């Protein structure tokens, strides 16, 4: 790698560590249990959900979901985490050299279509075959408990776990993920992009740094880059399917209210 | 116009 190409790697990685509260290194330490014997409170049933909620009481009441169905209460808590991640993602994007310079319209489009791809890409870091971290690493909701919920709420996460399990097998660290996320954000393939040409160029540089980083970070996984290239397509479809389900949930659920910020994201997607 | 993304837009501007 060259100087110019290096500063890009370093600048993106720092933005990642700075803007995202949870990251794979902290997550693996919690899911491993090698640095502490105080594991996350496990949420595996309604009983344990209600208990965990006693701590989230202030929040739930604040948004008036205290008495909503357990699925809707969960659906909503998941939205808040999404709204929070979109906020960090926006700051992270503004940190990628060349992003802030883009027409404000293209900035919106990029975040609009990339946010969820990045979200599920990053959510894998806190997922394993039995469940996933919640509430900043303090809780652990089981994969089984999620499939126990009633339809359609139980058809939301299972597909993500399936993806995460294959993605997690790639053994990427936070240095790989930062570049990977920046790439999914600066995608010249988005619908309605004004300056596809320039953005495509920006995407090339980032993609270039990614390719070279992967080679010197994972010398034994020769085709890891193209593998990640496939993962990018998989995430695209994954999110498309996710948008579909959320659409079904909206037109068929009285209390499935959608947070505004998220609302504008799904609109026309 | 694509500014039917007011909240997101504001995040892009202020923070
Ligand atoms: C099950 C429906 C998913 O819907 N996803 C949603 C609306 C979210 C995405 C999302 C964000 C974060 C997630 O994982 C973290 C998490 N946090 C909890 C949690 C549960 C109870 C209390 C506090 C937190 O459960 C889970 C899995 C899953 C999905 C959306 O479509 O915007």
């Amino acid at each position: 790698e060259t100087a110019d190409l290096k500063s890009l790697a370093k600048r993106i990685y720092e933005a990642y560590l700075k803007n995202f509260n949870m990251n794979k290194v902290k997550a693996r330490v919690i899911l491993s249990g090698a640095a502490s014997n105080n594991p996350p409170f496990v949420i595996h049933d309604m009983e344990t959900l209600c208990m965990a909620e006693k701590t989230l009481v202030a929040k739930l009441v604040a948004n008036g979901i205290q008495n909503k169905e357990a699925e809707v209460r969960i659906f909503h808590c998941c939205q808040c985490t999404s709204v929070e991640t979109v906020t960090e993602l926006t700051e992270f994007a503004k940190a990628i050299p060349g992003f802030a310079n883009l027409d404000l319209n293209d900035q919106v489009t990029l975040l609009k279509y990339g946010v969820y791809e990045a979200i599920f890409a990053m959510l894998s870091s806190v997922m394993n075959k039995d469940g996933m971290l919640v509430a900043y690493g303090n809780g652990f909701i089981t994969r089984e408990f999620l499939k126990s919920l009633r339809k359609p709420f139980c058809d939301i996460m299972e597909p993500k776990f399936d993806f995460a399990m294959k993605f997690n097998a790639l053994e990427l660290d936070d240095s790989d993920i930062s570049l990977f996320v920046a790439a999914i954000i600066c995608c010249g393939d988005r619908p309605g992009l004004l300056n596809v040409g320039h953005i495509e160029k920006m995407q090339e540089g980032i993609v270039h740094v990614l390719r070279l980083h992967l080679q010197s970070n994972h010398p034994d996984d020769i085709f890891l880059f193209p593998k990640l290239l496939q993962k990018m397509a998989d995430l695209r479809q994954l999110v498309t399917e996710h948008a579909q389900l959320v659409q079904i949930i909206k037109k068929t659920e009285s209390d499935a209210a959608l947070h505004p910020l998220l609302q504008e994201i799904y609109r026309d997607m | 116009l694509t500014e039917r993304h007011k909240i997101l837009h504001r995040l892009l501007q202020e923070g």
